[PDB]
């Protein structure tokens, strides 16, 4: 197969950013309607405020958030974690990281885990292919449609690369 | 080490002997293993250089400052003369308050025990955590914004009407 | 913009010189121009060229005085790539044949005896021996900076 | 619109750092010696140096640095030449 497992919460920690990404971008998303590339925030807001430039959303609102990720990080390296549901265990019932600390300096084996169903995990992945779709029109072709009887399969257009940009 | 390995901040749980089972700094190496001109200065400097400074009055009464107070120093001096001196101005003056300076903490040079710390056993504030512990956060605090002191020293540290500056920069200047 | 050097746009040389240097080819009326190969030296080609004219244009490179490309990244404006956005991939297309080139030879002790072990090539090569070239570094290029480095292996 | 000092002070300000030191104690360190015929480094020895040769004379050395500098050198060329002649020829303060 591959490797050992080594990584699942980074991948994991990627599939929690994951979803909500794809929520993120998923309100140009179009509840019914309001999209293309972004500009603003969800709602409202009317503050004093959240603000441009001088000031940036940016670095007030992500610098304190080190310390709010950096917890974790040594959380993560001197376990630490919850009780335990991400660094790993108690309910219900995931793909399992399995192994504890050390090998034959590696391999006394390294993978039986497998099994299941469909189950819990899936879906951390599902918005990283929705990714490589939405990520891949939207600036190639910046909106997005479904729209069957109409003219599904059929098209109509065209459009590819050098005409300008 | 380097990461991502590192580095128990988180917990223990914890401190800790005993415990629970820990270790954690590595037990008490020494980044100059003897050790000091330049360690514990760190901190005993800018709580009392950041006293001084509380100084200008934020004023909406109005102040400043004494009789005397040196005219920006230039040339209100002394006017004198006896004569006659400086200027005054230039080196003399910045002469006489550096080695009356100079001398004070450096007769101190003699120094060995009484008392060389704990040191193999003991068998300022003696024990103090506080009073020295925040020595730190006093350097730093004054460094923290003297770096905006040497950014846009623009007019009165007013400060935050606006946001928190946060201007951002980007660290980059660009990205 | 930056240094001269100008983007092409005012043609001054580079866009003259050339609609010069290519363009006494064209005089190729010294030959006989309809249909040829035997000749096709005038008609054709400029395709590429007078018919990619004004359309190279289009990027700049601020090409300079001479009028041609100064070809510049460093990483200022735009360019931070006319080299970098094609920079990066080389490094890339490179040392993960390291991985085929190591991964290769460090099999050349497995299944035991070796060298021309290395002759015989035991086709070493269509994936993960290279279709692990695709990911290797910040994913597990730290195949560096653990147990295989050390070195820590036997 | 320069103050020549700052150097002009440091040009001076160890110069008379070895009209320094010394008088008295026989004959102004060790002992004297060293000269030629050599005894010291590569002949064999070469070793073994420490330092506590300033802390002595600091203390006395501030002093004569940084005033006599405004009594000898700014300080007048002093009047006196006196002897005289008058006197020197007597010196305008040169100026
Ligand atoms: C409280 C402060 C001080 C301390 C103790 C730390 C500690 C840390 N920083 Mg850090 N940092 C600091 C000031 C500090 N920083 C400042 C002033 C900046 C602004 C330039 C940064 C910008 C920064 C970044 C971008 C990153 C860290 C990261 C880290 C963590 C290392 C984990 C890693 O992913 O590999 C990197 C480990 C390091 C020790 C950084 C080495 C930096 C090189 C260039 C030297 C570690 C906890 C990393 C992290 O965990 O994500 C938030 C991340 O790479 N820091
Ligand atoms: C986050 C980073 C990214 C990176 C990695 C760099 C890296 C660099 N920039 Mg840079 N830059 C960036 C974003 C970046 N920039 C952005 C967004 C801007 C705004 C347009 C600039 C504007 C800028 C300017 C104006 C200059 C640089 C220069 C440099 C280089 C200094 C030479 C050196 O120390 O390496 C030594 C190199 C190596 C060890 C290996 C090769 C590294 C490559 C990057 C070259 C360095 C290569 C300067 C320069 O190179 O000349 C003084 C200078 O010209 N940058
Ligand atoms: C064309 C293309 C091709 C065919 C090559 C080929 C090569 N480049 Mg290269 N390169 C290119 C574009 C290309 N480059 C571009 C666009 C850049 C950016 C400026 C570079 C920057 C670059 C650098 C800095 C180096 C190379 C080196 C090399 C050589 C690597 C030797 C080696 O061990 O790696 C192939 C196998 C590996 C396992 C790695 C090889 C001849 C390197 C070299 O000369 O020795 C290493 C090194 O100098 N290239
Ligand atoms: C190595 C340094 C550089 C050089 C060549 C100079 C040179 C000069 N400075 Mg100056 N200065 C500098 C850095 C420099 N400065 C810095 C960083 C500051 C910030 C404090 C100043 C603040 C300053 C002031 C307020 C004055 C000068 C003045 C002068 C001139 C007076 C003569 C003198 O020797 O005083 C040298 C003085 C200094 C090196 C700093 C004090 C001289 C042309 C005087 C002037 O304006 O010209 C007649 C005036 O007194 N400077
Ligand atoms: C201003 C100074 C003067 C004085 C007091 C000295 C003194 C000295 N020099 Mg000397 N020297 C001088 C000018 C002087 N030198 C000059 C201008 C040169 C270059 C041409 C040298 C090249 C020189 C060398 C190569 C050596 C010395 C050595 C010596 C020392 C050993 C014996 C001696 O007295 O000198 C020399 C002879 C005398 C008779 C001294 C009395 C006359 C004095 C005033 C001259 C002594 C401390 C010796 C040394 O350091 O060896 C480890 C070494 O041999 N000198
Ligand atoms: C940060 C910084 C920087 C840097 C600088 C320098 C220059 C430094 C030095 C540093 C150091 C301290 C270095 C070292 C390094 C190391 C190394 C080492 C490199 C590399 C490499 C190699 C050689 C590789 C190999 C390999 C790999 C690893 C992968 C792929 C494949 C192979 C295996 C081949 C800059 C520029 C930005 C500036 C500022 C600061």
């Amino acid at each position: 197969p591959e490797n050992l497992r080594w990584f699942v919460q980074a991948e994991l920690v990627n599939g929690r950013w994951a979803m909500l990404g794809v929520a993120g971008m998923l309100l140009p998303e179009v509840f019914t309607s309001i999209g293309i590339i972004n500009v603003p925030k969800w709602y409202a807001a009317g503050k004093e405020e959240y603000f441009a430039s001088s000031s940036t959303l940016f670095v007030i609102e992500f610098i304190l958030s080190h310390y709010v990720e950096i917890r974790r990080w040594q959380d993560i390296k001197n376990p630490g974690s919850v009780n335990q549901d991400p660094i790993f265990k108690q309910y219900s019932l995931p793909a399992g990281e399995v192994g504890y600390p050390g090998g034959i300096f590696n391999p006394l084996n390294f993978a039986p885990t497998l099994e299941a169903k469909e189950k819990e995990i899936a879906n951390g992945r599902l918005a990283m292919l929705a990714f490589l779709g939405f990520i891949i029109q939207h600036n190639v072709t910046g909106k997005g449609p479904f729209d069957n009887l109409l003219q599904h399969i059929s098209d109509p257009w065209h459009n590819t690369i050098v005409q300008t940009l | 080490m380097p990461g991502e390995p590192r580095p128990a901040y988180l917990d223990g749980s914890a401190p800790g002997d005993f415990g629970f089972d820990p270790l954690g700094l590595g037990e008490v190496p020494a980044n100059l293993e003897r050790y000091k001109e330049s360690e514990l200065i760190h901190c005993r400097w800018a709580m009392l250089a950041v006293p001084g400074i509380l100084v200008p009055e934020a004023l909406g009464y109005g102040n400043w400052v004494k009789a005397q107070e040196w005219a920006a120093l230039p040339g209100g001096q002394a006017t004198y003369l006896g004569n006659p001196v400086p200027w005054g101005t230039l080196p003399t003056i910045l002469a006489i308050e550096f080695l009356a300076i100079a001398f004070v903490e450096h007769q101190r040079s003699m120094e060995k025990d009484p008392e060389k710390k704990k040191y193999p056993g003991g068998a300022l504030e003696e024990l103090k955590v506080k009073e020295i512990k925040n020595g730190r956060l006093a350097l730093l605090a004054f460094v923290g914004f003297c770096v905006q002191q040497s950014a846009y020293p623009g007019t009165g540290p007013l400060e935050n009407l606006a946001t928190h500056l946060a201007d951002p920069w980007h660290n980059n200047i660009g990205d | 913009d930056i240094a001269g050097l100008t983007p092409c746009k005012e043609s001054k040389q580079f866009a003259k010189r050339e609609k010069q240097a290519l363009k006494k080819l064209q005089a190729s009326l010294k030959l006989y121009a309809d249909d040829s190969a035997p000749a096709l030296a005038i008609k054709a080609t400029m395709e590429k060229t007078k018919k990619r004219f004004d359309n190279y244009g289009k990027y700049g490179l601020l090409c300079g005085s001479d009028g041609l490309p100064h070809l510049i990244v460093s990483g200022d404006q735009r360019h931070w790539g006319e080299f970098i956005t094609p920079g990066i991939l080389f490094l890339y297309i490179a040392g993960w044949i390291g991985w085929v080139g190591r991964s290769y030879l460090i099999a050349i002790r497995d299944e035991k005896k070796p060298t021309q072990k290395e002759i015989i090539i035991d086709v070493p090569l269509a994936s993960s021996l290279l279709f692990r070239g695709f990911s290797w570094p910040v994913a597990a290029y730290r195949e560096l900076l653990n147990g295989e480095l050390v070195d820590n292996n036997f | 619109p320069s103050l020549v000092i700052s150097l002009s002070t440091g040009l001076s300000l160890f110069l008379g750092r070895f009209v320094f030191f010394n008088f008295q104690r026989e004959n102004m360190a060790k002992q004297v010696p060293e000269q030629n015929g050599m005894s010291h480094f590569e002949a064999g020895d070469t070793r073994a140096k420490e330092y506590v040769s300033l802390l002595k004379s600091n203390d006395p050395v501030g002093f004569n640095i940084v005033d006599v500098l405004a009594w000898g050198s700014i300080g007048h060329i002093v009047a006196y030449y006196i002897l005289a002649t008058a006197s020197n020829g007597y010196d305008p303060s040169f100026f």
